């Protein structure tokens, strides 16, 4: 229906002539036949003229000529939802990669373009989610139908907390999980994520056969890239609409920015701040907003999101902190630092941290140790060059509480045994509180920094010292 | 041992200086970077 | 149809109106004229209507407006297979050595999307460096992505060239592709693997700082793309067909700089650093080429070990942390250990390897992991190395034996060894057998040691090598073996 | 009318005036509107203040 036909090829972008009365819709998906039997589902985004519209390869388009006929398919890129998604890897197009066979026609397809939940269907209740992660669950707790995310550097650790989650949370769940991979780089990914949830067993029943999965990979074209996070929110707004839990993980939510600024490089935009899309606040929104958990279903989302350089202060990060209901930041001198939870305790907040939602002694906790945190980052000017020794007594004890501290939070992981030779280690929130309570009353502050280093709570610190002695 | 502390105090501040110098270096690189980025957006946009 | 004509030269840019019929990464071809004998390429790249703008791969200054041109037909290739081993090339494939045509019956495409997300496994096999330091602490795999990250003159091309060095019967195709390297460079790294008979195994691309913008961006792509030939097909080494390529992006800064004035003579919007906004797609499309397929889909790999030079020590800069959040794990080269004495200036602190932990041999990983343990217990004592024996409840001991480990580690430039060597050696060292041996004669001892294996006692070595996978190495039969040849070479020659 | 008294007293919180340049500043660039300083169009001062006085 309303063939057209190929005029220009710069990039990923095609723009393609159509007829007056069949011009494509905006986000209408249009199809080269490419030859071979295999088409390239562009995704149209503009409409320039007399039927010109320019559109988005979701391919790598690297092969066609100008003047090839394109096919409009007449509606936007439809990808399969239903209970059919549950334990398949998908592309942007919906289209099953793995080794078994395609989606039957009978499973409904979905536009994955839809419009994010209004104001009536929002849902505000909030309760604590035990992650057993000290930091993440003292600094700043994550919400159940929630959304928080994981910030950092390159060499910190992001994928290794999203396994780590994973591996905590994933074998209970009430409901279904779903992984977009935009950008995961496929080795961390389906090489490893989808090894690692045929492994764990849920009552004769793996994590993957519960779990929906889709990447936009780094080796994929920026169209891919920029619609697979689409395609993976519509895939788990089927299970939020009837009632189901559902558990998402979107790592790198970055990799979605770049591949849109990209593309707008490509389609002539007018570009804002550091080469980045004019659009790049509505992008956002788009994406985002169709996170958020409503009144018929909880989604609760742990996105990571890149940090080009170390620049806290690039816009993508930057748009990506106002849609947050949990924050969390790694810092590189914290993991170079060997601190391998290298979240920064200052730079993370938390909406639920609050002495109604959490509890008053959780609140307390946290918050001195953030305050004691603060006085040593004031500190570390005098503590560079005049040395521990010109603080006053009340400040020695505070700078030594904050290095036990910053020690402490450090923790080993189940998936990370192969780089510190220690076992997994699970803390409840109700121990890291009073484990960290006690680290502040007093106790402990005989025992030497080294012992408070990729430990448990606070019996473990006291098991190692007691063992060395 | 005040001259000590203070040589050691004296050390540690040039380290200071190095680490400040290369900071200021790499924002100084950064700021001039964005000030040609964003006049060669501003006058491309409007000329070719 | 498939003729067209230039009616402009710009900066490396040739706009070709009237050449209809061409995909959208043809290599054009710039059919010779009077004063140029020999055809020059191009890149069609953006396919606007009526004009196909054009890079072009060599110098702009020999064609002209109006030139003829000729479509070639295919998306830019290069030639792949057997008769690539042993020639320096062109990152168009033309031989550049002088030694004559490169031999070929299949080109395979540059620029191609990675083998896939499914068809991929976890690494299992090691990639024997042939350095102490690398090999034990920061294992790689055939199929890792390990960058090789550090300063100026650090050592990272010559830690690349012993890589290369020590798969000689290994059964690994190895890949040179420099990009930007000054000729000279290019060119001593070529001696160096013709002088320990190399390149055998070994391709190398070059892409000179000389030569065009166009060429040193399609320098790694065309090298990535001999390695996937080697990687999917395979190819006849030492008698016997070979899947496993191990390729080194020598100086992807320079690809990135390469490609960012490349975009920028485009009239491309820069984004940070004034690098293009697709700096990491480059980066990354490069990269994830480099897979370890499972054995639905052959079962090769393709090792890849990108270079990244830093400025003042700075890991936070754009390009670094893009190569670094694209590979597995890094290999940092300090400029203060390597001016220290350390050549092999491994940054133990912060070289990581994400996978190729697994994909160690056991021997190597069984005497390892103390070594690890220990050389993290010596950096945590570095800041207490300042006291006049103040601390001496082992802790002088363990600092003696920290600095002990840490003059092991340190390694003559081209002299690789064996796996069976540096396990031994490093059994020798945690097992409490070097702690008579002054500090600065530690080396020449680890030396003296191997010739000893070298001529006294072959077996041991063979024996050492056998067991190398089994679950637990230090069996009692190599164990008696190795104690019995330390404690007879500690007996017949000196302290050192 | 308020709790039977008139009210002629009001209190407007804009809660981002920054994310309201950032989206006058997508709908510049978008109708090719020249930049200005980190691309703002040149009436985003004049924006704000209409609002503001
Ligand atoms: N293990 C080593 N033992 C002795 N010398 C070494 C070793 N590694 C490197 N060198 C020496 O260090 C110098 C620089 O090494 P190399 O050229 O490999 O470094 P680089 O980081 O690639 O430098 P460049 O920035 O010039 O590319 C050379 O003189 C080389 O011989
Ligand atoms: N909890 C941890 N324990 C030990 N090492 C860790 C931990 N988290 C991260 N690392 C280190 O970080 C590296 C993984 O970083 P990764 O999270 O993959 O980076 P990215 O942010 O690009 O995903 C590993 O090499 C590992 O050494
Ligand atoms: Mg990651
Ligand atoms: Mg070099």
């Amino acid at each position: 229906p309303a063939k057209g036909v190929i005029q220009e090829i710069i990039g990923v972008v095609i723009r393609a002539k159509f007829p007056e009365d069949e011009v494509p819709e905006i986000y209408n998906a249009i199809e080269i036949p490419l030859g071979n039997g295999d088409r390239l589902v562009c995704e149209v985004q503009q409409q320039l003229g007399n039927g010109v519209v320019k559109a988005v390869a979701m391919g790598s388009t690297d092969g066609l000529r100008r003047g090839l006929e394109v096919i409009d398919t007449g509606r936007p890129i439809a990808v399969p939802v239903g209970p059919a998604t549950l334990g398949r890897v998908f592309n942007v197009l919906g289209d099953p990669i793995d080794g078994m066979g395609p989606i039957g026609p009978e499973v409904e397809r979905r536009p994955i373009h839809r419009d994010p939940p209004s104001f009536e269907e929002q849902n505000t209740q909030a309760q604590i989610f035990e992650t057993g992660i000290k930091v993440i669950d003292l600094i700043a707790p994550f919400t159940r139908g929630g959304k928080t995310a994981i910030f950092g550097g390159a060499g910190v650790g992001k994928t290794v907390v999203i396994q780590e989650l994973i591996a905590n949370i994933a074998k209970e769940q009430s409901g279904f999980s779903v992984f977009a991979g935009v950008g995961e780089r496929s080795r961390e990914g389906n090489d490893l994520i989808h090894e690692m949830k045929e492994a764990r067993i849920d009552e004769n029943t793996t994590v993957f056969d519960k779990t929906v999965m889709v990447f936009g990979q780094m080796n994929e074209p920026p169209g891919a890239r920029l619609r697979v996070g689409l395609t993976a929110l519509t895939m788990a707004e089927y299970f939020r609409d009837e009632g189901r839990d559902i558990l998402l993980f979107i790592d790198n939510i970055f990799r979605f920015v770049q591949a849109g600024s990209e593309v707008s490089s490509l389609l002539g935009r007018m570009p804002s701040q550091v080469g980045y899309q004019p659009t790049l606040g509505t992008e956002m929104g788009e994406l985002q907003e169709r996170i958020t958990s409503t009144k018929r279903g909880s989604i609760t989302s742990m996105q990571a999101v890149y940090v080009p350089a170390d620049d806290y202060t690039d816009p993508a990060p930057a748009t990506v902190f106002s849609h947050l209901d949990a924050t969390i930041s790694l810092e590189r001198s914290i993991a170079e630092r060997a601190i391998f939870p290298a979240v920064d305790p200052l730079a993370s907040t938390s909406r639920i941290l609050d002495p109604n939602i959490v509890g008053e002694e959780h609140y307390r906790v946290a918050q001195e140790v953030k305050r004691v945190l603060q006085r040593y980052k004031d500190l570390k000017d005098i503590i560079a060059i005049l040395g521990m020794e010109e603080l006053s007594d009340e400040d020695k004890l505070t700078v030594q509480r904050a290095r036990k501290i910053e020690l402490f939070f450090s923790q080993p992981f189940t998936v990370a045994q192969q780089f510190t030779g220690r076992p997994g280690k699970y803390v409840p929130v109700k121990k890291t509180v009073e484990s960290f309570a006690r680290l502040l009353n007093g106790e402990g502050d005989h025992i030497p920094e080294s012992f408070f280093y990729m430990q448990g709570d606070f019996d473990d610190v006291l098991a190692a010292y007691e063992a060395s002695q | 041992a005040r001259m000590v502390a203070m040589r050691n105090a004296t050390n540690n501040a040039k380290d200071l200086v190095r680490d400040l110098t290369l900071s200021f270096n790499k924002a100084r690189q950064a700021a001039i970077t964005k000030e040609v980025s964003e006049i060669a957006s501003g006058a491309a946009a409007l000329t070719s | 149809v498939n003729v067209g004509t230039v009616i402009a030269v710009g900066d490396g840019v040739a706009r070709l109106s009237g050449l209809d019929q061409v995909v959208a990464s043809e290599i054009v071809e710039f059919p010779p004229k009077a004063g140029r004998n020999e055809s020059i390429y191009g890149i069609a790249l953006n396919l606007e209507q009526d004009s196909v703008a054009a890079i072009i791969l060599g110098d702009d200054e020999t064609i002209e407006e109006g030139d003829m041109v000729t479509s070639t037909g295919r998306v830019i290739s290069v030639p792949v297979g057997q008769g690539l081993l042993g020639r320096v090339v062109n990152p168009l494939g033309q031989p550049i050595d002088g030694k004559g045509p490169i031999v070929y019956e299949k080109t395979r495409p540059i620029e191609r999307i990675a083998p896939g997300v499914i068809t991929r496994k976890s690494v299992d096999t090691p990639v024997q460096t042939g350095i102490i330091a690398i090999d034990a602490l920061i294992p790689i795999g055939r199929g890792q992505r390990e960058l090789i990250i550090g300063d100026r003159q650090t050592g990272k091309t010559a830690v690349a060239i012993d890589t290369i060095l020590n798969q000689k019967g290994q059964g690994m195709v190895c890949i040179y592709v420099a990009i930007g390297q000054r000729r000279a460079q290019v060119a001593q790294v070529v001696g160096t693997l013709e002088r320990f008979g190399a390149m055998e195994y070994t391709i190398v691309v070059s892409a000179t700082a000389s030569e065009s913008a166009a060429l040193q961006y399609i320098a790694p792509y065309a090298g990535c793309a001999m390695g996937e030939e080697i990687m999917e097909n395979g190819v006849m080494l030492n008698g016997q067909l070979v899947k496993d390529a191990l390729i080194v992006y020598d100086d992807l800064s320079k690809h990135a700089v390469a490609y960012r004035q490349v975009s920028l003579l485009l009239r491309r919007p820069p984004g940070r650093e004034a690098y293009p906004g697709d700096v990491f797609y480059l980066h990354s499309r490069l990269l994830e080429r480099a897979a370890r397929l499972n054995e639905e889909y052959g079962g090769g790999s393709l090792t890849a070990l990108p270079v990244i030079e830093t400025q003042a020590n700075d890991v936070s800069a754009y390009i670094p942390t893009n190569v670094i959040s694209i590979t597995d794990g890094q290999i940092y080269l300090e400029s203060d250990l390597f001016n220290a004495g350390q050549r092999p200036a491994l940054n133990v602190g912060i070289s990581v390897s994400r996978v190729g932990g697994a994909a160690q041999t056991r021997a190597m990983r069984a005497v390892a992991g103390k070594l690890k343990g220990e050389l993290a217990q010596f950096r945590d004592l570095a800041a207490f190395a300042q006291f006049a024996s103040d601390l001496d409840a082992t802790t002088k001991a363990q600092i003696e034996r920290g600095q002990r480990l840490q003059e092991l580690l340190k390694q003559p430039q081209y002299q690789p060894l064996p796996v069976e060597d540096q396990v031994a050696v490093l059994y020798a060292a945690t097992n409490n057998y070097l702690d008579d041996v002054p500090v600065p004669l530690i080396t020449k001892w680890r030396d003296d040691f191997l010739a000893f294996l070298r001529t006294a006692h072959p077996e041991v070595r063979k024996l050492i090598y056998d067991n190398r996978l089994d679950r637990k190495f230090p069996t009692p039969e190599v164990k008696e073996a190795l104690e019995a040849a330390i404690k007879e070479f500690k007996a017949t020659s000196n302290y050192s």
